[PDB]
């Protein structure tokens, strides 16, 4: 039936301009219906952009009629969309989706990051015990990851082998560049004794680190 | 353009409950109020159109109502595959709009946070790096409030909190507080604390730690 | 083809 796929850069410069592809399946957009584009920021907040209507009219949000504008290609059934002196305030999730009744059809959509930064590898650290702080039973070791872009970073304990009592946290940003942080809580019968090591794994800069929680002096 | 308002933020109940949701408008807008679903790292997906009418393959247990102006979307009963966020939006006037969402959390057994403070590594701190992490795991509700003192002031610069969504398997939440300074700082303050205060008692739980404390 | 009053 329907079908919707957006596309295009994942990252950019500020103050540069882009554009956005949707390309469908199953459906003309010269038929019927509004092809509408969609955005929604790190909150879960939806944001209605702009349409460009099956016979060829095109209406945008007020706040962002500035800098965008809807175009299409009804030979290759596909239609753009592009925003202008981008901000930071710009990255997020953009949706393509058709409305007619409420919006019907949606797709994936696609992430947008909107940021001056230069790929660089991350800093990988141990995180051991304080040597006072561990409650009996279990022990809980670390791993910070800092500085590093972009996403996504990659992180496991012994090679997988450890999946029980982990915790990795969302990337937040220290500056304009990422730092996320893992845990592991471990029978106190374990740590010392047995080897544990995360395994952090950034495909961006093509960066690869094994460390290893040792205990601390 | 006539602002949309989710009444219940986040609602938090038990499998087979009943939950109706509010989504409630500026100005008159007929029966043109929309709900959509969003389970986690997914896209919002039609559940219910005009007001009422169920969208094609939205099973029994979510009926919507209202007129231009109040609307509710009501679920008899309340599964696990139905904890996502809800939106709504109108598509009456020009500028379509959506409302801030309501996320359908699950309900469990309270749980106190296990918290955990580590010293920087060696390994940072020896390029000038100083950070110190805390991790609040495993706890419940959401609601909790974390607090670096050093040698026992407040600290605000520096702080960077995560959190994690709720947990599919205990229904918990987890946290990790981050503090960073130049190693300069770092030494010439002894006493790093981490004080939370969750509601599952009455004194705050905190981990701490003497830097001249090998 | 009915589309709602914001669409069109």
């Amino acid at each position: 039936q329907v079908k919707l796929q957006q596309s295009g850069p994942g990252l950019v410069k500020p103050s540069q301009s882009l554009s956005l592809t949707c390309t469908v399946t199953g459906y003309s957009i010269t038929s019927d219906y509004a092809w509408n584009w969609i955005r929604q920021f790190p909150g879960n907040k939806l944001e209605w952009m702009a349409y460009i209507s099956y016979s060829g009219s095109t209406t945008y949000n007020p706040s962002l009629k500035s800098r965008i504008s809807i175009t299409r290609d009804t030979s290759k059934n596909q239609f753009f969309l592009q925003l202008n002196s981008v901000t930071t305030e710009d990255t997020a999730i953009y949706y393509c989706a058709r409305g007619g009744t409420g919006f019907d059809y949606w797709g994936a959509g696609t992430t947008l990051t909107v940021s001056a930064a230069a790929t660089t590898p991350p800093s990988v650290y141990p995180l051991a015990p304080g040597s006072a702080t561990a409650a009996a039973s279990m022990v809980t070791l670390g791993c910070l990851v800092k500085g590093y872009f972009p996403e996504p970073v990659t992180v496991t304990w012994n090679s997988g082998a450890l999946s029980s009592g982990v915790h990795t946290f969302p990337a937040v940003l220290q500056s304009d560049l990422y730092t996320l942080s893992s845990s592991v809580t471990v029978p106190s019968s374990p740590w010392p004794s047995e080897t544990v090591t995360c395994n952090v794994a950034h495909p961006a800069s093509s960066t690869k680190v094994d460390k290893k929680i040792v205990p601390r002096d | 353009d006539i602002v949309l308002t989710q009444s219940p933020k986040s609602m938090s109940m038990s499998v087979g409950e009943k939950v109706t949701l509010s989504c409630k408008a500026s100005e008159n807008v007929d029966t043109y109020v929309s709900w959509y679903q969003q389970r986690p790292e997914q896209p919002p997906a039609l559940l219910i159109y005009g007001a009422s009418n169920r969208y094609t393959g939205v099973p029994d247990r979510f009926t919507g109502s209202g007129s231009a102006t109040d609307f509710t979307l009501t679920i008899s009963s309340v599964q696990a595959e139905d904890l996502a966020d809800y939106h709504c939006g109108q598509s009456y006037s020009y500028p379509l709009t959506f409302g801030g969402g309501t996320k359908l959390e699950l309900k469990r057994a309270d749980a106190a946070p296990t918290v955990s403070i580590f010293p920087p590594s060696s390994e940072q701190l020896t390029s000038g790096g100083a950070s110190v992490v805390c991790f609040l795991n495993n706890f419940y509700p959401k609601d909790i409030n974390v607090k670096w003192k050093i040698d026992g002031s407040e600290r605000q610069n520096g702080v960077a909190n995560s959190w994690t969504a709720q947990d599919s398997k205990d229904s918990t939440y987890s946290m990790s507080s981050t503090l960073t300074l130049t190693k300069d700082e770092y030494e010439r303050h002894n006493s790093y604390t981490c004080e939370a205060t969750h509601k599952t008692s009455t004194s705050p739980v905190v981990k701490s730690f003497n830097r001249n404390e090998c | 083809h009915q589309l709602d009053p914001a669409f069109g």
